[PDB]
């Protein structure tokens, strides 16, 4: 809920100014995740604040 | 194959000389579920230990 919360209000405080550079930073952030050596292919990690994050995505 | 003989170098040699040997072991060691398509143990078992 709080990483939920936190990027409801990026959302909100970007949409106005820039909302693309915050589209690219959760794209780069699921990049990051799910390249190899990552937290998507090895399973590491919680996996409701990733399937949160997809769903926010 | 540290049993089998080759036709000099023996095979054992022939297996910590090779520089993929060492990422074969770690990969092993490393291994865990990296699927993760159903809940599983993190262990190995007794037989593959």
């Amino acid at each position: 809920q709080a990483m939920q919360e936190f990027l409801t209000r990026l959302q909100v405080h970007l949409s106005s100014t820039c909302p693309q550079i915050f589209s690219e930073l959760l794209l780069k952030l699921i990049h990051i995740l799910s390249t190899e050596r990552g937290a998507f292919q090895t399973g590491q990690g919680p996996l409701d604040a990733q399937v949160k994050l997809l769903e926010f995505t | 194959m540290t049993n089998m003989q080759l036709n000099q170098e023996t095979t054992a040699h022939l297996l910590v000389s090779d520089p993929n040997l060492i990422h074969v072991l770690v990969k092993f060691l490393s291994g865990t579920s990296p699927h993760g398509t159903n809940q599983h143990s993190p262990q190995v078992g007794p037989t593959a230990t």
